[PDB]
């Protein structure tokens, strides 16, 4: 019964908890990596005595949190759990094939710890931009088990979007149009779409990178009549779609979050928020070559990217507003989840202006390839999507598990986690707008006093983490079981009970169309 | 059928609470000690 | 270079560096605000026990916060432009410069009239000589002559780099079989330093970039004594 | 007992299996291009065989033989396989973009022209052109197919079905056959990368069409299918007409265009 | 009914900030770290020619 | 030219899918791929929700074009209201296959 | 040939809660046991080759 | 006769930040002009020029290549 | 919409409905309370009248209890509405929160 | 008045400010002298005394207004707890100092920042603004 | 006693919202001015008035006898 | 959220001892990994 | 484009065989004509040894390492020329 249940799944709701249990373990992996990093640069001088070990480290880092622990833990944990519930159906459209999602996971990631074991490594950066991640400059098998990596990872992801879209669009009741249902559900297609276009291209790109190495091709190498530049397109033509793959069911939850907590029973402007996504999604297929800035670009490709990337403010910021004018009036309960989501709000909007200035080439130009870029996307990525996570996982820990988290711990835990991501990352704005490189080992002497507070800031976070598991820990060591859960008539997907049967909408609802 | 409710809907135990802390510690302790023996082995080839 | 402490950009050697320092002055002066904005509105949305939770009719405030930002955003698109298009703007150097990355140092061809090369490595900590800079220093900088216009041509023999000065506000990838152009011209005599921006392998951190700038007789003369 | 009409499966062990496959068979390539051995990358090729027969062979078992597939199950089958189809149409375009990157600007290398210097490309009259011609034979006669299911003629469907997998075999012949005497290689620079990586996934995507326009073509000969319910033939005609679609934007780019 | 806040919230909230600041303080002055402050208004310049 | 010897849905089809099938020639609905049409939904004619148990969830779109669904559980019983705009429901439970 | 669908609809809908891909029979059963075998032993087989290449022999 | 050379002037032909086709373009110009005034009985004094510019431009490994692929007889480019 | 005085009196004659049931009591209190106002001393007195012909007392004080409340930090309204309501709570004998102690936490 | 895991899809009592009649009451199951109570409520309230009023509000609701918003002292341990543990954080700090991090390099010592200093007020280092900005090169010391 | 008068009951949350848009963009014009004069115009005059009556020749001068250049001495 | 009182509750010593633990496995080996570093940089 | 043809009164099976055997096949056994009929090989160009050609980065996973997958002596030169 156990191998039936858990290896041969084909249950939206145990597939999720399957991710959320990868995507957690994954968070460790990350979080370690990322704390080896500022290890390295707490004081000057060298801690590893090995740099290629310290890039391997930073490469890792990126591919564990960005495909191992924020989109399984999104799109495989919170969209499995959660779309079906909240348009009422009774799973995904293709249940086995969701299954395969999940298991292609541990394989992807067998193949990224591979690449790290053998030889020296894959010291690429998470871009492996060639010919640094060509056959001479990284000889032997790490490449190329990283680009194996991201192939296994790209068709979990593939499929799964394909699957998440036949679902929102043929599983919803006969009387629910697409403008009835949940802005989560709508951030999860919108993700979908994205995934399924974007993964493509870079599919292309890291099979292009392979043969270059393997089979004597030369699409990269200028000897044949290649181009170096010809992989930042095709990379970047992904990377950018990628970034707001990363946030935009971020998105989804904070809606949700912040609409409960307040005690309403609407976001604020829900057509407003359904175009803002569709949009975000549809200018995040033009603006790629702003990570492509100083590779000598004509001086009318540079004022493009700089306009279109602009743009994307203008819907962002009617969802920022729209968060807003939800608290407005409301009755606010300030759960842990609700803290996380202000957080995210606030935080979000730092690192998305800070995104605003970098997209002016010409201040690009001195910024890029600094710890400017880490300021920016560890505000708007890592905690932008940590904090949407983290609030997500506190609001619907009871609804998956049956039993209740110490909100007062939750608390703690939330606060611990705001003071070092702060102090972890805000200096870092100072380091890049002075100067320091982005992907280095050791710095010079007059940027000591911020790599310092940096490193000191992510044990904080450190201590959060740990916290975090004992939480998790406690609830399920105390078994306090849900009895009541307000605002069901506009949360779905708490209207089963707590945790939901195994078989949930055997008989669908019933909605009148009038 | 399977089991249904709190504690059964899900992959590991918690009928036992130390039993699960010994199962979570080495869960996500093998996760975050992973990168730190990667390194010892990478530093150790040479 | 950068100095201890420091919190924004390095003083500007270059007439373009300074409209870049102004145009971050007036962006940042507009994050700040709007940061601060979103910040107060936050406490502004929790600090009351007044109520209003019936649905509320969205087109009217829809229009101010497309509107507004519409508008912010060409305030900022319209300087950013400006020093796009004036940096792009015809210049006629009076020199030539060509620099190669490598793994892991550059160097550097003066030939528009001789044949001077020569490569140009990181000073190692133990070497440095005393009141020198840690992974800054380099055994031959890059001598350039002040107050002129000069054409700096990047490019690479082996893997991707990136050849910047801060102060200079210069930034150009080396790309093996790219030739990429930039200029230079310092307001200044004195020594400019940058560090290689495109992660090029293992010594990444430790090839640096200094510029010498004097006035030309001095660059006349160490040129010829470096044939 | 449910009562909307979409389809719970049985826990199945092939999501397993073929994930498993797929780590076989990359950790295989690895095995292959560094330590010299075919050994994983042979085994993980026959579990992904295994592992699609048995997947694909239940889902016949549920549909055809258990009744599964309800108008709405099948609508999302539908929806299905066209993302997929999309999906791939993106996956060419990486090689559409890398084909015109290198051809429009070629560099210094080259000779500074395209075709390369000590290039010679092949003449799209001859072969390339009847391929062409085959390909587009063969979307007219799985039209043919089409419309002889749909009004009950099984010895028709039939005949215009092997029509069709005739004509693809026929494309995949002529193209190996090009293969060999092609006096370029993959190796010939990017004229060479861009050629064959575009053309070779090319002609993988013919190869898999063309199995499952045989795997229709035995289920038919089993009469699995009825005049209003085939969706498994519906879905090889859509993926067949991609790749004749594909083909056809080859031809002009790659052999006419960039000759 | 006293809750755990009302019984130990003062000496949690004491104990705590008393304990966060001996521990950073002592940790920020007494163990050798070195910050490289700004020399300005520091450091009296020397020869180094 | 022109002959026969492919099955049709009416020969072949099977399960579920012919239970569909048959039920829909007849002008029912057993497997709820139709959306019902609201009554008045007054105490006097409320909608009427058809289950096979003695409760179900019912979503209400209290306006045209609202995007907001309100959701509850609607007993067998006493007819309940919506609570946002107070239409009136009336569960009628049981059977389907005979 | 001959339709015989109707035989294979008994057969696939008999009443023996067997899942479907073991429903054909005890040839289901030993097609499954080779898939998974060859698949778990190539996994292990592909750890011990992970095991072999993390280390160099030079 | 016309000198007075500091560095290559702009060239409208190449107008952008790569400059990789102006030294390539200035190599084949001065091969060029010096092929045709060595067969024909001139002076390559007048192929001066095309050289001042390319050697101005071009990376010394990139000229030393394609000298020695010219006198292999492996040059890509037609002179 | 409407005026302040047609709101008024659409509620008025809402809460006034002699045979008003305990649902579309509670229904209406709770939609009023969602609006940014607090409901007019004739909205109040409706809805209280309606308590009284419900058999529900203790509505008639959670009643109370919400005016005050949706007053949020402005102190002087909710006097002033039981002001203006004290001949009806003699008439019909509601105590207020204060008066029976619930106010106090 | 026992609330059981079976009742979830039933209508259920909440104490809220912006719900105040929530949909059942707080006590279902009525005492005699309850019951009776409820019978004196279909009477003048005047008649009601001031504790017979106060167990009718109680049979109807759980906690009052006031009671369901008092403030509580959760915040003092919330925010000592989080200051524990960023001080136990850096208890790790110190270990990680004395364990694992060896010297830094040479360029720190005294001396040498000292002559590094000098030598980039000679090469006037961020002359307008940064750093050599605060030098006065006439009376050889750091502005005031 | 005293009769207490009435007071306004409607709109509260909106009139709150009102008068704290409007405090928020006085002080965003406050700080918008502090910040002109305390950063941007500072940075103008600073640049400005270094370079009024530089002299680079002197400048480079001074560097050079202090030793800090490979090319001079 | 409402909910029954714990089924099994963690008493305050129980929770430091969880606390306790879930640490120790955090910081025991990469603390060992890392305070043997130089074993390691020069073996 | 309407071709040059006609029908449009109904395109079920019987015109879409009429289109399969009446154009597209007749078309292919044209092109089969044209192709076997400028077939013959053509005489092999001069061996040169230019870089951007016979690239080898890496050895081929099979083989001696130095042949094509579909290696052809008469007309695919190894780096060094032409196979005796
Ligand atoms: C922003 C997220 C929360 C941040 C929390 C952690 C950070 C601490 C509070 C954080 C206090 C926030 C105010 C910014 C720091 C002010 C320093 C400055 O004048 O920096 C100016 C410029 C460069 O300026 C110059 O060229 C002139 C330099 C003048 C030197 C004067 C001496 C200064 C002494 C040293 C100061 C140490 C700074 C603190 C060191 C910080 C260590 C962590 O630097 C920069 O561009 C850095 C800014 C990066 C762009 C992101 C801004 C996003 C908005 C932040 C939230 C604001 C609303 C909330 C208002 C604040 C609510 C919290
Ligand atoms: C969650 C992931 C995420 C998101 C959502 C974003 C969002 C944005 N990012 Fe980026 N970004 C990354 C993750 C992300 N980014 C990563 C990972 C990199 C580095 C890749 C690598 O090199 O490794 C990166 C790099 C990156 C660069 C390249 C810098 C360089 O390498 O030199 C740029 C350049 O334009 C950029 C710009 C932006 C912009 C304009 C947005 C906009 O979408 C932000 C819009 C949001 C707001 C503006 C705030 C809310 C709005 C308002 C309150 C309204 C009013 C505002 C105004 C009028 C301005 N990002
Ligand atoms: C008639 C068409 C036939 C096509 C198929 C032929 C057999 C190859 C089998 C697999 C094909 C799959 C994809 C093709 C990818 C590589 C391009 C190869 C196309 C081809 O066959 O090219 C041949 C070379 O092939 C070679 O290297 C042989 C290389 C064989 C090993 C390929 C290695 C596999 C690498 C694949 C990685 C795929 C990743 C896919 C990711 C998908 C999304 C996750 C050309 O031969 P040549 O001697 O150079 O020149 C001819 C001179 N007379
Ligand atoms: C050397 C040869 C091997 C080379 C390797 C590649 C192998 C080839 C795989 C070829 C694909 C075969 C697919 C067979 C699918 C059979 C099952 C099927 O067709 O199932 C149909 C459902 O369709 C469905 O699932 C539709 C399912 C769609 C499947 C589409 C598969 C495309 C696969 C591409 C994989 C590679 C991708 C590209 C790599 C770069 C069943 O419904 P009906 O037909 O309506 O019947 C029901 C009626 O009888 C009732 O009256
Ligand atoms: C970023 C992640 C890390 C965050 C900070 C980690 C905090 C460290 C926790 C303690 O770790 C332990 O420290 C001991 C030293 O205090 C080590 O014992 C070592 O030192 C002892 C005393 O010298 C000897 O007795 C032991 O044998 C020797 O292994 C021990 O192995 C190690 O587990
Ligand atoms: Cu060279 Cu980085
Ligand atoms: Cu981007
Ligand atoms: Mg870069
Ligand atoms: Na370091
Ligand atoms: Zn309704």
């Amino acid at each position: 019964m156990f191998i039936n249940r858990w290896l041969f799944s084909t249950n939206h709701k145990d597939i999720g908890t399957l991710y959320l249990l990868f995507g957690a373990w994954a968070g460790m992996v990350g979080t370690a990596l990322s704390l080896l990093i500022r290890a390295e640069l707490g004081q000057p001088g060298t801690l590893l005595g090995d740099d290629q070990i310290y890039n391997v480290v930073v490469t890792a880092h990126a591919f564990v949190m960005i495909f191992f622990m924020v989109m399984p833990i999104m799109i495989g944990g919170f969209g499995n759990w959660l779309v079906p519930l909240m348009i009422g159906a009774p799973d995904m459209a293709f249940p086995r094939m969701n299954n395969m999602s999940f298991w292609l996971l541990p394989p992807s990631f067998l193949l990224l710890l591979a690449s790290s074991m053998v030889e020296a490594g894959a010291g690429t950066g998470w871009t492996v931009y060639p010919p640094l991640a060509g056959n001479l400059a990284h000889a032997g098998a790490s490449v190329d088990l990283t680009i194996f990596s991201l192939h296994l990872a790209g068709v979990s992801s593939i499929l799964g979007a394909i699957n998440f879209i036949t679902t929102i669009i043929n599983m919803k009741p006969p009387a629910m149009s697409q403008y009835q249902t949940p802005l989560f559900v709508w951030s999860v297609m919108i993700t979908a779409v994205l995934l399924l276009l974007s993964l493509p291209v870079l599919a292309a790109g890291i099979t292009m990178l392979l043969t270059d190495r393997n089979l004597n091709t030369t699409f990269f190498d200028p000897a044949g009549g290649g181009d170096p530049i010809l992989y930042q397109h095709l990379f970047w033509f992904f990377g950018h779609p990628e970034v707001y793959i990363l946030i935009l069911p971020g998105f989804g939850m904070i809606s949700h979050i912040v609409t409960y907590y307040s005690g309403k029973k609407e976001p604020f402007g829900y057509m407003g928020m359904v175009w803002a996504m569709m949009s975000i999604g549809f200018l995040g297929f033009i603006v790629w070559a702003h990570h492509m800035f100083t590779v000598g670009m004509d001086v009318d490709t540079r004022a493009y990217f700089t306009s279109a990337t602009m743009i994307i403010a203008i819907p962002t910021g009617v969802k920022v507003f729209s968060w807003l004018a939800t608290l407005h009036g409301g009755n606010i309960k300030w759960s842990p989840a609700m803290m996380w989501a202000l957080g995210f709000i606030f935080l979000f909007t730092v690192g998305g202006l800070t995104g605003i200035v970098l997209a002016n080439s010409s201040l690009d130009i001195v910024l890029h390839d600094t710890y400017y870029v880490v300021a920016h996307f560890h505000y708007v990525l890592s905690m932008g999507a940590v904090f949407a996570i983290m609030g997500g996982f506190v609001h619907w820990f009871p609804l998956f598990s049956g039993y209740t988290l110490n909100d007062t711990w939750a608390k703690i835990h939330f606060a611990i986690m705001f003071v070092g991501v702060n102090m972890t990352f805000f200096p870092q704005h100072f380091l890049g707008l002075s100067g320091m490189p982005r992907r280095y080992s050791d710095y010079p002497d007059a940027y000591t006093m911020w790599n310092t507070i940096s490193s000191m800031g992510s044990f904080i976070s450190l201590t959060a983490v740990m916290l975090m598991v004992f939480i998790i820990w406690e609830a399920f060591a105390s078994k306090r079981e849900v009895l009541t859960v307000d605002l069901t008539t506009t949360n779905l997907e708490w209207l089963n009970g707590c945790p939901p049967p195994y078989h949930t909408f055997e008989e669908p609802t019933y909605v009148n169309l009038k | 059928h399977y089991e249904e409710g709190p504690g059964k809907n899900i992959p590991f135990s918690v009928e036992n609470k130390w039993r699960l802390l010994a199962m979570m510690t080495l869960f996500f302790g093998s996760g975050f000690a992973a990168p730190f023996f990667i390194v010892r082995h990478q530093l150790l080839k040479k | 270079m950068a100095y201890p402490m420091q919190l924004g950009f390095q003083d500007a050697t270059s007439p373009i560096m300074e409209e870049l320092l102004h145009f971050h002055d007036h962006t940042l002066m507009i994050v700040f605000l709007i940061s601060s904005l979103v910040l107060y509105i936050i406490s502004l949305m929790l600090t009351t026990k007044l109520t209003h939770t019936s649905t509320m009719d969205a087109q009217e405030v829809e229009t101010i916060w497309t509107i507004l930002p519409a508008i912010i955003l060409i305030l900022i698109a319209l300087p950013s432009l400006r020093i796009l298009y004036m940096m792009d703007e015809i210049n006629n150097p009076s020199l030539t410069v060509k620099t190669m990355g490598h793994q892991w140092y550059w160097s550097y061809e003066y030939t528009d009239y001789e044949d001077l090369s020569f490569d140009s490595y990181m000073i190692p900590t133990s070497e440095l000589k005393p009141g020198e800079l840690r992974l800054l220093e380099v055994d031959n900088r890059v001598v350039l002559p002040m107050e002129m216009t000069i054409r700096m041509l990047v490019s690479s023999e082996d893997v991707l780099h990136s050849w910047a000065v801060p102060s200079l506000g210069l930034k150009t990838d080396a790309i093996p079989g790219r030739l990429n152009q930039t200029t230079l011209m310092s307001s200044r005599p004195g020594l400019y330093y940058g560090q290689c921006s495109e992660i090029c392998g293992s010594n990444h951190s430790f090839m640096p970039i200094v510029l010498e700038l004097v006035p030309l007789k001095y660059f006349e003369k160490w040129s010829a004594s470096m044939l | 007992h449910q009562t909307h009409a979409y389809h719970m499966v049985n826990p199945s062990p092939w999501p397993l299996t073929g994930a498993l496959s797929a780590l076989l068979m990359t950790s295989g390539l690895t095995m292959w291009f560094h330590f010299n051995s075919m050994t994983l990358l042979m085994i993980g090729l026959t579990t992904n065989m295994l592992t699609m027969y048995q997947w694909w062979r239940d889902v016949i078992r549920e549909s055809t033989f258990q009744g599964h597939h309800t108008p709405a199950v099948q609508k999302g089958l539908r929806y299905g396989m066209i993302l997929f189809i999309i999906s791939e149409v993106l996956f060419f375009t990486g090689f559409f973009w890398a084909f015109y990157h290198s051809s429009l600007a070629p560099t210094p290398e080259l000779g500074g022209c395209w075709p390369p210097t000590g290039i010679h490309p092949l003449n799209p009259l001859e072969v390339p052109l009847l391929n062409t011609s085959v390909l587009l034979a063969s979307g007219v006669s799985i039209t043919w197919a089409h419309h002889s299911l749909m009004e009950g003629d099984r010895k028709h469907m039939l005949q215009a079905l092997f029509i069709t997998i005739t004509l693809g075999v026929y494309f995949t012949l002529l193209q190996a056959s090009e293969y060999y005497e092609a006096p370029f290689t993959i190796s010939d620079g990017v004229y060479g990368s861009t050629f064959f990586v575009a053309t070779g996934f090319h002609g993988l995507h013919v190869i898999i069409g063309s199995t499952f326009l045989i795997v229709c073509f035995f289920r038919q000969l089993k009469f699995h299918f009825t005049s209003n319910h085939h969706f498994g033939f519906e879905a090889a005609a859509w993926y067949w007409h991609f790749v004749d679609v594909v083909w056809l934007f080859l031809y002009v780019s790659i052999y006419w265009w960039g000759s | 009914a006293p809750d755990f806040h009302d019984k130990y919230g003062n000496a949690v909230l004491a104990s705590g900030a008393t304990f966060c600041v001996a521990v950073w303080v002592y940790m920020a002055t007494q163990i050798g770290i070195e910050w490289n402050p700004s020399p300005v208004g520091r450091v009296t310049p020397k020869e180094w020619r | 030219a022109s002959g026969g010897g492919v099955p049709t849905d009416e020969e072949q089809a099977t399960g579920l899918e012919r239970e569909v099938m048959l039920a829909a020639r007849k002008g029912q609905d057993p497997y709820n791929i139709l959306a019902p049409k609201a009554t008045s939904g007054t105490k006097e004619d409320p909608n009427l929700v058809p289950s096979i148990t003695n409760k179900r969830i019912v979503g209400c779109i209290c306006e045209e074009d609202n995007s907001t669904v309100i959701w509850f559980w609607l007993h067998k019983g006493e007819a309940q209201r919506c609570p946002s705009c107070g239409t009136h429901y009336k569960l009628v439970p049981h059977q389907l296959a005979h | 040939f001959e339709n015989r669908v109707a035989e294979k609809q008994k057969l696939f809908q008999e009443d023996n809660g067997l899942p479907v891909h073991l429903k054909g029979g005890a040839t289901d059963n030993i097609l499954y046991r080779v898939t998974m075998t060859l698949c778990l032993g190539g996994t292990l087989y592909s750890l011990y080759c992970l095991g072999w290449a993390s280390f160099p022999h030079k | 006769k016309i000198k007075n050379y500091q560095t290559a002037p702009f060239d409208s032909r190449f107008p952008n930040q790569n400059q990789t086709r102006n030294c390539w373009q200035n190599y084949l110009d001065f091969h060029r002009c010096e092929k045709a005034m060595t067969a024909k009985g001139g002076d390559v004094s007048v192929c001066e020029w095309y050289r001042r510019v390319y050697k101005s431009l071009c990376p010394i490994s990139w000229v030393s290549t394609w000298d020695d692929r010219r006198a292999e007889g492996t040059f890509p480019g037609k002179i | 919409h409407e005026t302040d005085e047609e709101f008024d009196a659409r509620w008025v004659t809402y809460f006034n409905k002699p045979d008003i049931d305990a649902w579309e009591l509670r229904k209406g209190m709770n939609t009023l309370v969602g609006y940014d106002l607090v409901p007019e001393p004739k909205i109040i007195d409706a809805a209280l009248r309606a308590c009284r012909r419900l058999n529900d007392f203790a509505s008639a004080v959670r009643i109370l209890e919400v005016v005050k409340d949706k007053a949020g930090p402005h102190k002087e309204i909710y006097p002033y509405v039981i002001q203006e309501l004290r001949p009806t709570l003699n008439e019909l004998g509601i105590s207020t929160p204060e008066e029976l102690g619930l106010d106090k936490v | 008045s026992v609330v059981k895991s079976e009742d979830y899809a039933l209508p259920s009592y909440v104490d809220r400010r912006d719900y105040p009649l929530p949909d059942v009451a707080h006590v279902k199951n009525l005492s005699a002298s309850q019951k009776a109570l409820k019978e004196k409520e279909k009477a003048s309230w005047s008649s009601l005394s001031i504790d017979e009023k106060v167990e009718l509000y109680r049979l109807k609701f759980k906690e009052s207004f006031a009671e369901m918003n008092r403030s509580t002292n959760e915040w003092k341990t919330v925010v000592g707890a989080a200051m524990f543990f960023i001080g136990f954080t850096a208890l790790l700090l110190i270990w990680e100092k004395h364990y694992v991090y060896g010297p830094i390099p040479h360029t720190f010592e005294e001396e040498w920042v000292a002559k590094q200093t000098k030598r980039m007020l000679d090469m006037k280092v961020a002359p307008i603004q940064g750093f050599s900005a605060k030098w006065d090169y006439d009376k050889n010391e750091w502005k005031k | 006693s005293t009769a207490l008068a009435k007071p306004q009951m409607r709109g509260l949350l909106a009139r709150r919202l009102r008068f704290h848009i409007v405090g928020a963009f006085m002080v965003s014009l406050g700080f918008a001015t502090f910040y002109k004069f305390a950063v941007a115009e500072k940075r103008k005059k600073a640049y400005a008035d270094f370079y009024r009556n530089y002299d680079s020749m002197k400048d480079f001068e001074e560097m050079r006898k202090a030793g800090i250049f490979q090319s001079a001495k | 959220i409402t909910a029954k009182p714990a089924k099994t509750p963690t008493s305050p010593k129980e929770q430091a001892i969880g606390l306790s633990v879930t640490f120790l496995s955090f910081l025991l080996p990469a603390g060992w990994v890392l305070y043997h570093l130089d074993n390691y940089k020069k073996s | 484009a309407s071709a040059a043809k006609g029908d449009h009164g109904g395109t079920g099976a019987r015109t879409w065989r009429f289109l399969t055997f009446g154009l597209a096949l007749p078309s292919v056994a044209l092109c089969t004509l044209n192709s076997w009929l400028h077939s013959g090989h053509r005489e092999r160009p001069a061996f040169i040894p230019y870089h951007h050609l016979r690239i080898r980065t890496k050895p081929f996973s099979w083989g001696d390492g130095n042949h094509t997958f579909f290696h052809n002596p008469r007309v695919n030169p190894l780096p060094t020329g032409y196979e005796k």
